[PDB]
């Protein structure tokens, strides 16, 4: 945390 | 150069009280912003907001935050990967007390290269940004207005 998600 | 940072977005969503509705009723909110550039020239970014659900794990009752690269008009003239230090803040539109996060960029994560489609899939942020009791209990929101900021400054 902070981090990369994805999101499509 | 500093002119590529320049740049200060303020995000406002209106009518949160809507979203918080529906989040209470269960509903998974997300929500995309306006595109906006860090300068000109300068990187091409948008905002990605969630309202966590009450009963999801880990995260219930949370707003998420994530920025996103997009592809941008002055792409062929910046170096790549964006490098610098992103500021996500919830503001406090009359005590000035706001609630910011100030995290620096990773170069080896696919959320700072420049997409091959228009918005990156991948994204970059917090998954518990804000947690809305935390919001209720300061009143971040006035006239039903949140406003989220977003500045970009260099290494």
């Amino acid at each position: 945390e902070p981090v990369e998600t994805t999101d499509y | 150069s500093a002119q590529q940072y320049q740049g200060i977005y303020v995000w406002r969503v209106e009518n949160f009280s809507h979203h918080l509705r529906n989040q209470e009723a269960g509903q998974p909110i997300v929500l995309h912003s306006p595109p906006f550039y860090t300068g000109r020239p300068g990187y091409k970014l948008c905002l990605r907001l969630h309202l966590q659900t009450p009963s999801a794990p880990r995260c219930s009752n949370f707003i998420s935050l994530f920025v996103h690269t997009m592809q941008g008009e002055f792409d062929s003239q910046l170096s790549w990967p964006l490098q610098g230090t992103i500021r996500l803040a919830v503001l406090d539109q009359v005590e000035g007390q706001h609630h910011i996060e100030v995290m620096e960029t990773k170069p080896d994560l696919q959320a700072f290269q420049r997409p091959t489609v228009m918005r990156n899939p991948k994204g970059f942020g917090y998954v518990t940004f804000l947690h809305l009791q935390a919001l209720r209990q300061r009143g971040f929101v006035k006239e039903d207005v949140l406003l989220v900021r977003c500045e970009v400054t260099p290494r």
